[PDB]
């Protein structure tokens, strides 16, 4: 499978737009709150999906596959968020109907915190001008790398989305040395994701020990795993 | 296990 | 500054190895506990000092250097062991007489999967066989990418380091396009050495609160900072 | 503090 269809399934893995049915109104902590989990849990659905269709992904063991999306299931979520926001800034495309601003996080304790980072990462991917292809294979790679007869599977996996994020970058047209600075880039970036996700699920986490937000079944499971 | 009756079926 | 530069001045600025010595009796909770901490403090004496060496650190702004090393003081210290135990598998070299074995953490509570992740990391460095050269600016890159027109400055910090990597890696003289796939797996370890570091600092805080061990100056201000 | 003044004092 050549770098530029494996590009293509990937594109076809896509899980389709979301919207959390919430007719447009001001937010408060606790509608803003349950949304955010209401739509997390719907996303998780269509996650498990995607990751389905993402050659090779089945033939993992049961125990790699559960233990791969476990892990990774947060920084997905965030990193579909992100490129989502990238043509709207200052504002966070969590949704259709769920367009969150920076001051409108300050209703909810803690989250100020976040979403600062959420727009300065995607702040980041805006200025280096992230590409569709580019995104399909970052967040493919965010899910076959958060690995803290199976194994030789992932490596050979993790390696053709690398081949193919490489593809990406070459056929941009950019200098040799332009194509390896932003790999680089790129690939950094992603270390601000993971960050950005810590702190979503240890707040989430908090939400949860204080039955503030009601924690349907996908999510809880997700959050206690 | 949510996840894995996911991960099982279509 | 060119990129050989930029790396000969890193390997100058590399730290001594601090010496610190093993306990007499077999390890305890907390003479382990005792040994890991006086280490860290000793090297983080010695990070200050390595930092300011980074081309371009001094000249960002008194808040960015303190944010950046707050950020990811545990991620490089991680970095440094790792590498020094590349030859050693199955033992971590915390330092020259600090040798300890993956079994023996199991006298401290919740800290044997901290050494798993350690190992397997190092194990994953070891199978890339990573050179000194690359680890150099990887290690800088990690301290420069933590940002977790000063702000414009430390960008372009960053691409000067990425550049040197680019640049070592060049020197292996394999083909583009596994120059291009080797930084790239260089890069996509950051994730787990800087998980390996959320869980040690959140394993350190721990110990702090259960007064298994004392905390306070450099070592308690980085972690808290 | 401690941290400042080894990144300045130093
Ligand atoms: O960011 C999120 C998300 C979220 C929802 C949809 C997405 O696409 C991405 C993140 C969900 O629950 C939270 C719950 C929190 O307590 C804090 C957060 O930052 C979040
Ligand atoms: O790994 C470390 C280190 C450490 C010490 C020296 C190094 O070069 C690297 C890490 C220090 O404190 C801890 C404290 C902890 O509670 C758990 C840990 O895993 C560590």
């Amino acid at each position: 499978l050549s770098p530029e269809q494996l590009v293509l399934t990937l594109l076809e893995a896509e899980p389709p737009h979301v919207l959390i049915s919430r007719p447009s109104a001001p937010f408060t902590e606790a509608s803003m709150m349950m949304s955010l989990t209401k739509l997390a849990d719907k996303e998780l659905v269509h996650m498990i999906s995607w990751a389905k269709k993402i050659p090779g992904f089945v033939e993992l063991s049961l125990f790699d596959q559960v233990r791969l999306l476990e892990s990774c299931w947060m920084e997905v979520l965030m990193m579909g968020l992100m490129w989502r926001s990238i043509d709207h800034p200052g504002k966070l495309i969590f949704a259709p109907d769920l367009v969150l601003d920076r001051d409108e996080g300050k209703c909810v304790e803690g989250i100020l915190e976040i979403f600062d980072m959420l727009l300065a990462t995607t702040s980041r991917f805006r200025e280096l001008k992230l590409q569709h292809k580019e995104y399909l294979c970052v967040k493919a790679m965010i899910l076959l790398n958060s690995s803290m007869d199976s194994s030789r599977k992932l490596a050979h996996l993790l390696n053709a989305v690398t081949d193919a994020l490489v593809w990406v970058i070459a056929k941009s047209g950019i200098s040799s040395q332009q194509q390896s600075m932003r790999l680089a880039n790129l690939l950094m970036l992603l270390s601000h994701v993971r960050h950005a996700s810590n702190k979503g699920m240890e707040h989430l986490l908090n939400m949860k020990c204080k039955n503030v937000v009601p924690v349907y079944d996908l999510l809880l499971e997700m959050l206690n795993a | 296990h949510k996840l894995v009756q996911l991960l099982t079926t279509t």
